[PDB]
């Protein structure tokens, strides 16, 4: 029985589920502080599943085989490029941004409905609402345009009113010359090149706009570079929390069915991500967009639905 | 505005009076019979191709259902349109057979005596 | 027909009327529909009453309580009018053209 | 393949397939049933066999 | 009838389960077997028609349209797999299918007995012609291409149904037959002049008549080659059928009605030919030809003699073979060089020889040489008009010079002189591009020895 | 002067240009209500006058 | 909205229109009208925003006057006679108040003003309710006292009503009110032959019931209410726009599809009765409409629109939720005008 | 050489709130995305 209103009708509750540790989890912080290793590290003391970041290809991972497909089928942007060339004149740069937002969109839906279905709790390592830190570093920097973050201020506006915002916010603090120097130390090539404005824009954002926004609806919990290794301090720290903050407390079951019919759906979910505004960005033209679409069909699981492509080893297909 | 709506002694909703068996059923062959299982093919392959099914292949028990449900009321329907043009040629003649004066057989003519205009093409 | 009849329908044409040509608030256009129920009920009361027909006396007490759920219905609708503009006038709500 | 549940697997759901035939089935034999029935009553209230 | 018809259903499937490359080869092979089948209801009776069942029959004004439809149909594909080839399977498939469904639609108009029918039909024409020209178009401009062939003719079709289901309620049939042996004159009045005009002007904005032909120079250009094809060979003479069909029921109306069509008919066969001396467009020149010859038409039809009938049927079957093959001529220099305009590429009969023996045959039957069936009839439509008023000959003979002038003009500013010296991409013929024109012209000659076949009932 | 003028602008282009002048008059409306039911009052007294004033 | 709650209210326009369609008393049949509009009301407004708080409000305002107007006619009738029968009315003044209390209640012009903005005032399935089911009560009271109507007020407002859908339809780019404008001219050419033959009546209706169910059915399949939103449909699911443009050329009427056989047999009746001018008027007229439905075609189905690169992410996701009877009603509102002498079945 | 396709100057004829603009509804402005217009600061 796929979940619906037949469903919640006969029996089926979200309240009877959530168990004191549901808590929807954020773990976020400035570039290449070590916010992963303490993410796995609280999901893994408290028990909750743990989402590994969102990139280019998070959507592959959830659909066919978790493979990730090419670059021109999946994204049509490269984070590479956008540190060689920010300022490329073929719109990568926003492109990517764009992407990052669906991507971590759909991964937030995912988080919900694990949640929601299973009563377990999630860790994020960022969200849909501290997505636009980057956004405002690249547009500081002059890397896209007014309009491309009037754009992604219309998408936002209609896509992140839909859902409830984390329990716990946690924000690993590390300065950004710490940063430059975990930045030379690993040895990625493109990553040298981002420059310190660039940190520093991100930073800002965090700091200004983030931190004080999210405090009036989720709890925050700050970490500098040094007391963030304990993760036995952190859990101990999110243990003794009294969430009585946001809209959770304000939850019954009518409202959680409406919110877990629309995690479910991904269509849904991504509805708004491409309405018709023509940014040149993000415009695909009818031929590219033709082409790239039969060749996206000719994939080798991909032309049927699901359970129905026999070049995978699908059986019964007459009889389904 | 509603000519049959008001016959003399009509059920309200049966949908096929006990008279109506006087007529002969239509054949399983009826060629209406066969378009109507036509529609169900249709049918069953606009299913497939929406859920992105293989079109000709994928359900074969569903496209059988859809076939079939077509054909199966497409029959009662058939029956009941025959039988309502059987009771407008029934009322028909009987109206005819019972008012003479405003149907009257006048004796006609051969094309012989019968003037008809010329009118040449040039 | 009785001067009295031709009164009642005065009325019922007048509120009808009333309905019809708006000013700012939207309550008054409430009043002028349970107005025209007014008028309708008078005018069936004193149609029955005078012909005698006994079991039609039940039929205005449902005209008057399918207007009560009518009125109740309109004040619903007002209430989340006013909640959304802080008025209740007729002006606010042209988001929605032909 | 495919990484999780895909409803639909492997095999096919052996209730709704049972099902939908059996529906088939009996709707084609309720018809013949039918026809016969109407043929015999048709010939026997015009008194042809 | 149905031994005609449900093989070319059978085309639809056979279409749909070919492999990815074999479906030109499939829908050739039995296109083609299809057009040899057809051609055998050119038997004809004599005294009457030939009633295969109650819903169709064939005539002997029918059969040659029915083997033309039949015939073009491979031909259509012939052209089209060129330029279709970048094309995916599945949309190959759905403009094949559009070829199919048109070929049906035809044959089925052509011979039912009924008017209602015949209306169903010769609109159901409307919705796979439309849908080639709007998705397969190569320009922008066929969008609105395809609104004006729409609008222009659901205009005058509209009045025609309401005029059928009048006369149905009076006459009580629509039968064609009911109606030929149970004709009775038309009364002089306002009621059934009306009446005339709802049931003609249908047909004479398919022709199309002079000064409502402004959609057909749109469509014709902007329609992809299979689509142009089909409009100029075959679907202008469903105006004619229908005109020939129902004119039967109009007299002795027709007599005096028919004067404004005649003067426009006659008049804007000038205008057309002087038109097409001044064009820049290939397309355009042939398309504006077409609405002259169709003007030649509408007079024979008008003036309601047994050598204007005769002369009728031979010059839309003339012109349906020569037009598909000017159309095609053309496309063939279009796929070289991506444009239309007549100049650009010059001096071809030093590039390409035989294409340019097929370019002066196609302008020679254009022309109406003798003895082509183009001329024959001409000659039969220019002689019943000198009958009817011995003026005629003064507009007959000045269209016969304009035409021979602008044939003649096309043939010279294509093939004559010297090439222009920058394309450099003219490759040699395709065998394939050869077998299309020859397979057009073949015919066309064939019929000189035969002309009673394509004269039609009244012969 | 005939094909590319005044024979597209007798036929179609007229029948373009009517169109849509008819289909701006018609639609565009300020979605007020008041407008709308002022108007439906009007249609009543018509209707009761020339329509029903008359069998 | 609960989905018991829902179920409840559905349930209760439901039986509202079935009360109006088995009565044989007036005061019940005016109980039915005000039973639908009740539990209608909630409908409208189940997903919450100022938009469809003015649509229910603008929807319960037109609905209640035509209600009093109702009411009114059926007290007058009354005391010209002491019946309660719905028959055909005694008198000529309460058949006026009530023919114009039914075509407010149907949006019938010059009443159709609240149609269009109702319908983009709220989402798609209430959109598919107000514009299929909401139709059978009027009609069938219509239908009724059918006998007794005057044809010069009916056929008067059926001519506008055709008029006024096509010229209003022709400046849209929503998808709410093209289907608003729509659904004015269908009702227009219902109610054009209502007083000659209601079997016709009958079959427009369903034929157009059946084409707006399968319209509506492909609007929220393809999540889109403006243009430009379904001009994306063909780089995700090109069979759903090639599904409708088949299914915009029906509604159309052109030949051979099904939906050129409502045109075609009202057209016919008509002129048994005498009546060649009005219905060259109306299909010269439907041309219109015709219009645009082939505009909204050309921009979603027959030629390519640029698209966005978040679609992308949208080619690896299958449809949610699948409606059971979409393939059924394309099917039925396409290929079944072979299928015209079944008609006699409905008288 | 390829067949002609929509482009975006084309594609934003069909944009606006209304076809065919005139100077009284140039100022309409297309209704939101979402069917959600921005909640007035009408401060009771
Ligand atoms: C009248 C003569 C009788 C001769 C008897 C034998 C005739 C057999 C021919 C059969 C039909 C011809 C097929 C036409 C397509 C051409 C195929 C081709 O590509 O050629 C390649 C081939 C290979 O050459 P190549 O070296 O590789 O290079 C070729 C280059 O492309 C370029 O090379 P090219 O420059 O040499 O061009 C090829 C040639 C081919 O181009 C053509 O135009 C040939 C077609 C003629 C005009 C077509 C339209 C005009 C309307 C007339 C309709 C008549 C049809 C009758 C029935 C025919 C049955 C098919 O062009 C011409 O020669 C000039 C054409 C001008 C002809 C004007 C004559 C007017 C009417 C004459 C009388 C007609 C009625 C006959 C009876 C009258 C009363 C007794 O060349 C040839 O073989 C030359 C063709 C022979 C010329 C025929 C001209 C007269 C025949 C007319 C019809 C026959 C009537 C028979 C009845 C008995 C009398
Ligand atoms: C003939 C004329 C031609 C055809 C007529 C025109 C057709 C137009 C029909 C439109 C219907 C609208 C609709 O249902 O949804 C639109 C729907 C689109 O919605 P969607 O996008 O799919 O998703 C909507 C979700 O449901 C989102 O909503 P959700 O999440 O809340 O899901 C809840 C869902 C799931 O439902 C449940 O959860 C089931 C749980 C059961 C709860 C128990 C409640 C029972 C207690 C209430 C009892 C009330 C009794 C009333 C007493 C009255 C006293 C006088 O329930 C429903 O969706 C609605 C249920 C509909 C109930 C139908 C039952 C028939 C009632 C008959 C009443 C007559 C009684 C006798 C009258 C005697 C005279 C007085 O359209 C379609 O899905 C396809 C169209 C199908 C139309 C019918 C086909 C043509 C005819 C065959
Ligand atoms: C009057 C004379 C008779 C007429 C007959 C009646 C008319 C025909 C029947 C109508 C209904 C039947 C088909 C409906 C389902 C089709 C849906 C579909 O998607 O098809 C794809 C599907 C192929 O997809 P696939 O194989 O999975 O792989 C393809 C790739 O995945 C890639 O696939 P994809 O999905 O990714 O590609 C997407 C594609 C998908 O686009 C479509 O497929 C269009 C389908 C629209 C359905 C039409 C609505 C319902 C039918 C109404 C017809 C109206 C006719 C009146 C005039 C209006 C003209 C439309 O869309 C596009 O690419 C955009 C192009 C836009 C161009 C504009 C054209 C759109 C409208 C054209 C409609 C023309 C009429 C239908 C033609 C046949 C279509 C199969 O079609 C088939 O393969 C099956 C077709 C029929 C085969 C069964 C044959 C019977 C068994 C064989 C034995 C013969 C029996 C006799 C025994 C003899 C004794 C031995
Ligand atoms: C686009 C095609 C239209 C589709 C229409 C929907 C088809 C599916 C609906 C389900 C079928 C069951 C309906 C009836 C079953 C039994 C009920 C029966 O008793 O009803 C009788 C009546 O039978 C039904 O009316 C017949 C329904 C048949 C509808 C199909 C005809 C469509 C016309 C041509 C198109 C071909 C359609 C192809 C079929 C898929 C009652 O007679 P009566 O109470 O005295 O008349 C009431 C109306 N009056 C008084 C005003 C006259
Ligand atoms: C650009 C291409 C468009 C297509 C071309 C369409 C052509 C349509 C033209 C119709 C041909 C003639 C129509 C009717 C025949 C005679 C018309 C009339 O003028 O003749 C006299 C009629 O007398 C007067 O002229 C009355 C008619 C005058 C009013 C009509 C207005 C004409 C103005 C031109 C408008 C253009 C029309 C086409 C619109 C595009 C004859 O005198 P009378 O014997 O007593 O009447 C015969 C009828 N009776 C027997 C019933 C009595
Ligand atoms: C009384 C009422 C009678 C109703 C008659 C209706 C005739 C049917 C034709 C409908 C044409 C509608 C044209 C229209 O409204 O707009 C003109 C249109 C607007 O362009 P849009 O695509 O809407 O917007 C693009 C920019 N965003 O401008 C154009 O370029 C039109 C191009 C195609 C026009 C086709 C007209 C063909 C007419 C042929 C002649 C017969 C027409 C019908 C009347 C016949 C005479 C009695
Ligand atoms: C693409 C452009 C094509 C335009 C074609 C337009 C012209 C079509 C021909 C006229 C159309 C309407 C004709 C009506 C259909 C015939 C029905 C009929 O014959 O009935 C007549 C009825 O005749 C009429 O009522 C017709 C009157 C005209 C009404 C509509 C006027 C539309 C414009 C008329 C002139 C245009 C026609 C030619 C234009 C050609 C295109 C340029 C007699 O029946 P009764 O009423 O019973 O009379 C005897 C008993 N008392
Ligand atoms: N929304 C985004 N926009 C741009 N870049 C992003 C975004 N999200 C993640 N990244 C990139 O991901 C890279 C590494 O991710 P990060 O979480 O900062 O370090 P770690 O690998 O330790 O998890 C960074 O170089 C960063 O630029």
């Amino acid at each position: 029985l796929q979940y619906g209103p037949l469903a919640f009708v006969l029996g089926e509750r979200t309240t009877r589920k959530l168990t004191e540790t549901s808590k929807v989890i954020t773990v976020d912080g400035n570039i290449c502080s070590g916010k992963g290793r303490l993410a796995r590290e609280i999901a893994e003391k408290l028990g909750l599943r743990h989402f590994p970041e969102a990139g280019i290809h998070y959507a592959d991972s959830t659909t066919g085989d978790g493979k990730p497909l090419d670059v021109q089928l999946s994204g049509n942007c490269s984070l590479e490029k956008f540190y060689d060339d920010p300022k490329s004149n073929d719109g990568n740069s926003y492109r990517l941004q764009s992407w990052l937002y669906a991507s971590r969109l759909l991964q937030y839906a995912d988080a919900l409905e694990h949640l929601l279905s299973t009563g377990q709790g999630v860790v994020l390592e960022r969200s849909i609402y501290s997505d636009f830190v980057f956004l405002e570093a690249m547009y500081r920097q002059g890397f896209i345009r007014k309009q491309c973050v009037e754009h992604y201020n219309e998408v936002k506006k209609v896509t992140a009113c839909e859902y409830l915002p984390p329990h716990v916010v946690v924000y690993v603090d590390v300065p950004v010359p710490e940063i430059q120097s975990r930045i030379q130390k690993k040895g990625n090539p493109h990553e040298m090149k981002i420059t310190a404005a660039y940190l520093q824009d991100i930073e800002n954002a965090y700091k200004k706009t983030f931190l004080p926004e999210m405090s009036e609806k989720c709890e925050v919990l700050q970490y500098s570079a040094r007391e963030a290794e304990d993760a036995e301090k952190v859990v101990e720290d999110i243990e003794y929390l009294k969430c009585d903050k946001g809209p959770w407390p304000d939850q019954d079951d009518r409202t959680f069915h409406r919110l877990r019919m629309l995690v479910q759906n991904k269509l849904e979910v991504l509805n708004y991500t491409t309405i018709p505004v023509y940014l040149p960005e993000i415009t695909i033209g009818a031929h590219q967009s033709d082409r790239v679409f039969q060749k996206f069909t000719e994939l080798p699981g991909r032309k049927y639905s699901p359970g129905y492509n026999e070049d995978v080893g699908d059986k019964w297909i007459w009889l389904k | 505005m509603t000519m049959m709506s008001g016959r003399p002694g009509r059920v309200p909703l049966q949908f096929l009076p006990n008279e109506a068996r006087s007529l002969p059923p239509p054949k399983l062959t009826d060629p209406r019979l066969v378009y109507m299982g036509f529609l169900g093919y249709c049918s069953g392959l606009i299913d497939n191709a929406i859920r992105r099914r293989p079109v000709v292949s994928a359900g074969l028990h569903r496209q059988l259902l859809y076939v079939t449900s077509f054909v199966f009321f497409g029959y009662y329907l058939l029956k009941r349109q025959d039988y309502m043009y059987a009771l407008r040629d029934h009322d028909m003649f009987a109206y005819v057979k019972s008012h003479p004066e405003d149907f009257p057989e006048k004796d006609k003519k051969t094309y012989g005596e019968i003037l008809e205009e010329f009118h040449p093409v040039r | 027909m009785p001067l009295v009849y031709m009164n009642i329908i005065m009325a019922f044409a007048i509120a009808l009327a009333g309905l019809l040509m708006y000013r700012s608030h939207l309550m008054s256009s409430l009043l002028c529909l349970e107005g025209m129920m007014l008028s309708l009920f008078i005018m069936s009361t004193l149609i029955i009453l005078n012909t005698h027909f006994t079991l039609a006396n039940m039929m205005p007490i449902i005209l008057l309580v399918f207007a009560a759920c009518e009125a109740a219905l309109g004040l619903s609708l007002l209430v989340m009018v006013s909640n959304t503009y802080g008025t209740d006038y007729v002006q606010n709500l042209n988001l929605l053209q032909c | 393949k495919f990484y999780i549940r895909e409803p639909p697997h492997g095999s096919p759901d052996w209730l709704k397939v049972g099902l939908t035939l059996g529906t088939s089935v009996f709707l084609w034999i309720y018809l013949i049933k039918q026809h016969k029935e109407d043929v015999l009553e048709y010939k026997r209230r015009n008194g042809l066999e | 009838m149905l031994k005609i018809i449900i093989p070319t259903t059978m085309l639809l499937p056979m279409t749909w389960m070919s492999k990815h490359n074999m479906i030109w080869i499939n829908a050739t092979v039995h296109s083609l077997l299809i057009s040899l089948i057809s051609l055998s209801l050119l038997n004809q009776l004599g005294e009457n028609s030939l009633n295969f069942s109650l819903t169709f029959f064939s005539d002997s004004l029918s059969a040659p349209l029915l083997v033309l439809t039949t015939w073009l149909l491979p031909l259509m594909l012939m052209a089209s797999q060129s330029h279709l080839s970048k094309e995916t399977t599945t949309r190959k498939k759905l403009y094949i299918t559009m070829l199919i469904l048109l070929q049906l639609f035809l044959i089925m108009t052509f011979t039912a007995t009924e008017l209602i029918l015949f209306y169903i039909l010769f609109e159901a024409t409307l919705v796979p012609t439309l849908i080639i020209i709007t998705r397969w178009g190569n320009q922008t401009e066929r969008l609105n291409a395809g609104l004006y062939f729409l609008f222009y003719t659901l205009a005058g079709s509209l009045p025609l149904l309401v005029a059928l289901v009048y006369i149905q309620n009076t006459t009580g049939s629509l039968n064609f037959l009911i109606i030929h042996y149970w004709s009775h004159p038309l009364s002089n009045s306002w009621s059934n002049i009306f009446m005339w005009l709802a049931c003609i002007m249908a047909f004479m904005v398919k022709m199309p008549l002079y000064g409502l032909h402004l959609w057909l120079p749109k469509a014709h250009v902007e329609a992809p080659i299979a689509g142009s094809m089909v409009l100029a060979a075959v679907l202008l003479k469903l105006g004619g059928y229908g005109m020939m069909r129902i004119t039967t029921i109009l007299n002795p109306l027709t007599n005096y009605m028919a004067y404004p069509f005649l003067m426009l008919s006659m008049w804007g066969m000038i205008m057309t030919s002087s038109i097409c001396l001044r064009q820049t467009d290939l397309k355009s020149l042939i398309a504006y030809s077409s609405v002259s010859h169709m003007a030649l038409v509408i007079v024979a039809i008008m003036i309601q003699t047994p050598w204007s009938f005769m002369g009728a049927t031979a010059l839309m079957i003339a012109h349906g073979l020569t037009s598909s093959m000017l159309f095609c001529l053309a496309n063939t220099n279009y796929e070289r060089v991506h444009s239309r305009t007549m100049i650009l590429a010059r001096g071809l009969q030093t590039l390409l020889p035989l294409m340019a023996t097929w370019w002066l045959v196609a302008s020679l039957t254009n022309l109406a040489l003798p003895p082509s069936i183009n001329l024959i009839g001409e000659l039969f439509i220019i002689t019943a008009s000198f009958s009817w008023s011995n003026i005629t000959i003064i507009l007959m003979g000045m269209n016969m010079m304009i035409t021979a002038l602008y044939s003649l003009y096309m043939l010279i500013t294509t093939q004559r002189g010297k090439y222009t010296h920058h394309i450099n991409n003219i490759k040699p013929s395709f065998t394939r591009e050869n077998a299309l024109m020859a397979l057009h012209i073949l015919p066309l000659l064939l019929l000189t020895l035969n002309p009673k076949m394509i004269l039609g009932p009244l012969y | 002067l005939l094909d590319l003028i005044w024979l597209e602008t007798i036929l179609p282009k007229t029948t373009s240009f009517i169109q849509m002048k008819m289909s701006i008059m018609v639609s565009n409306q300020k979605g007020l209500i008041k407008l709308y039911f002022l108007s439906f009052l009007i249609t009543i007294m018509i209707s009761m006058t020339l329509f029903n004033y008359h069998e | 909205m609960n989905p018991i709650i829902y179920t409840t209210l559905i349930m209760t326009v439901m039986s509202g229109t079935m009360l109006v369609m088995i009565s044989s008393h007036w005061l019940l049949i005016w109980i039915g009208f005000e039973m639908n509009l009740l539990a209608m009301i909630p409908v409208l407004m189940k997903n919450f925003n100022p938009r469809a708080t003015e649509a229910a409000t603008k929807y319960f305002l037109t609905q209640a006057t035509a209600s009093m107007m109702l009411m009114m006619a059926i007290i007058i009738n009354l005391l010209y006679s002491g019946q309660w029968t719905i028959t055909k009315m005694f008198n000529p003044v309460a058949m006026t108040m009530m023919t114009m209390a039914l075509a407010m209640k149907l949006g019938l012009s010059p009443f159709h003003f609240w149609v269009p903005e109702v319908t983009q005032g709220i989402s798609l399935q209430a959109g598919l309710l107000l514009l299929t089911w909401q139709k059978l009560a009027p009609l069938s009271v219509l239908c009724q006292i059918s006998q007794s109507i005057n044809p010069n007020l009916m056929l008067t407002m059926a001519m506008l009503s055709i008029l006024i859908g096509g010229w209003g339809g022709l400046n849209q780019t929503q998808l709410r009110k093209i289907m608003a404008y729509s659904s004015i001219a269908h009702m227009g050419w219902m109610t054009a032959v209502l007083p000659y033959n209601t079997t016709m009546t009958i079959l427009n209706l369903l034929i157009y019931i059946t084409m707006t169910l399968a319209m509506f059915m492909l609007l929220i399949h393809s999540s889109a209410t403006t243009t430009l939103s379904l001009s994306h449909t063909w780089n995700k699911m090109p069979v759903i726009t090639s599904l409708m443009m088949v299914t915009l050329l029906s509604m159309g009427g052109l030949p051979p599809l099904s939906g050129f056989m409502p045109k075609w047999m009202i057209i016919q009746e008509m002129t048994k009765n005498e009546s060649i001018i009005m219905p060259t008027l109306m299909a010269m007229t439907a041309l219109l409409n015709l219009y645009f439905y082939m505009r909204l075609a050309y921009s979603s189905s027959l030629t390519m629109f640029p698209s966005t690169n978040n679609m992308k992410m949208k080619w690896q996701f299958e449809h949610t939720k699948q409606m059971k009877l979409l393939p059924t009603m394309i099917v039925l509102s396409t290929l079944v005008l072979p299928m015209t002498p079944a008609l006699s079945s409905l008288n | 050489a390829r067949q002609w396709q929509p482009d975006v100057e084309w594609a934003e004829q069909f944009g606006g709130a209304v076809m065919y603009p005139t100077k009284e509804t140039a100022h309409w402005k297309p209704p939101p995305w979402n069917d959600v217009d921005p909640p007035k600061d009408t401060l009771v």
